[PDB]
């Protein structure tokens, strides 16, 4: 008799705002008599935060301590922080190619392999780990 | 090429004589700039007059790829790429434009392994159907703005060479002349591919002294 | 040097109680549009 697609995962790094739910959902756990009565000038809210640390940003370092593994945004994440992947956008090897590529040797790298090709790296020297000389010159 | 060419003296083409006269004959350090400066008005006069419509417009609000979201693109994209009246797409190379870019949002949105949405771009005839699918099948997109990957990539393969050009200016940039005269010809004869069907947005081919 | 500190974190939504549902919704609007623009901001520099 002679001669279907397959998708793949692409990092797509959420900021992770706090959930915002409705209105009548967010007053009923608080108390009833609470609106009107705090002054919300003297309320200190945290809006911001951020960290640099073992396993690099906020969000890694927090998929590292919850889940105890990276997921793909989390990895890609680790591995631009680390260098491993560098963005590219334009010609490469006469193709036109626009995401991840390899730092060091230039070829395109997809967020499907970026764990297969990095997760190795990103996990022996992220975190506590022998102190490495030329982090602390030599 | 900058040589001269007769054409009638419609909305689009005053448009193109005002940006040969202030834009286009401006050096290359200078463009860029300029471009900058009159970012506005070049997309509201790119938007009102032109047949290439400032492509990141959303219900006639000008916008930005950045600023705008999947959904957004899809929808603006089915609307300047498929006639509802002949129900079908203008190009085979558009269809497939737009069905790579449903493919890469189900990339960015999908979190595993799984089935295209889209297996076949024949599915696309009906292209509000496949729109209201795939972004049920991936909600997160309907409300996310363009990931910057993604506008680099629909950049790319708006300049894809085998590929129809266009009937948009995605982004003002050194690109911008090419964007804009490339492939203005077929749209004289093809006015069902025009945003409101008008003359005064094509650029028709005409002889001054032969019209008389 | 003795440099003993505790902090106490509330959740935000205790918060949200505290304020009317008009201002609640505007404040819920703002920082949807204030997210897609840090998330459009953050994913550009991340790449250049």
């Amino acid at each position: 008799n002679g001669n279907q697609v397959e998708i793949q995962p692409r990092a797509n790094i959420q900021l992770d705002f706090p959930e915002l739910k409705p209105y009548k959902q967010v007053k009923q756990i608080a108390p009833a008599e609470l609106e009107g009565l705090l002054d919300l000038e003297r309320v200190i809210v945290v809006t911001g935060f951020a960290e640099v640390g073992p396993w690099g940003s906020a969000r890694t370092r927090w998929e590292m301590e919850a889940f105890g593994e990276f997921s793909l945004e989390g990895c890609v994440e680790m591995a631009w922080i680390m260098g491993f992947i560098s963005y590219h956008n334009g010609n490469l090897k006469g193709r036109p190619y626009t995401g991840w590529v390899d730092s060091k040797t230039k070829e395109p790298v997809d967020d499907k392999d970026v764990k297969a090709k990095y997760e190795t790296s990103i996990l022996e020297h992220s975190g506590i780990r022998l102190i490495e000389p030329e982090l602390f010159n030599g | 090429m900058g040589e001269p060419i007769h054409k009638i003296a419609t909305r689009g083409v005053m448009l193109w004589k005002e940006f040969d006269e202030t834009i286009f004959n401006l050096p290359k350090n200078k463009l860029v700039p300029t471009l900058e400066a009159k970012r506005d008005y070049i997309i509201s006069r790119l938007n009102a007059d032109f047949q290439k419509p400032w492509f990141a417009t959303v219900n006639g609000q000008a916008r930005d790829l950045a600023t705008m979201t999947y959904e957004e693109v899809a929808k603006r994209l089915v609307e300047l790429m498929f006639i509802r009246s002949t129900n079908s797409w203008f190009d085979v190379t558009w269809r497939t434009f737009t069905g790579d870019f449903l493919r890469r949002v189900e990339e960015r949105f999908t979190k595993s392994k799984t089935l295209s949405l889209i297996q076949s771009y024949s599915l696309l005839d009906k292209p509000d159907e496949a729109i209201e699918k795939v972004f049920n099948a991936y909600p997160a997109a309907r409300e996310q703005f363009l990931n910057a990957q993604d506008i680099d990539h629909f950049l790319s393969m708006c300049q894809n060479p085998m590929q129809k050009p266009v009937p948009f200016v995605p982004v003002l940039d050194r690109r911008f002349e090419i964007f804009f005269k490339k492939d203005s010809l077929w749209q004289s004869e093809h006015l069902e591919a025009v945003v409101d069907q008008d003359v005064q947005r094509t650029c028709i081919l005409h002889g001054p002294v032969a019209a008389q | 040097g003795q440099k003993g500190g505790q902090a106490i974190v509330v959740h935000p939504d205790y918060l949200y109680g505290a304020i009317t549902e008009d201002r609640y919704n505007e404040y819920v609007a703002k920082v949807s549009a204030r997210e897609k623009s840090a998330y459009k901001f953050f994913h550009n520099g991340m790449i250049y």
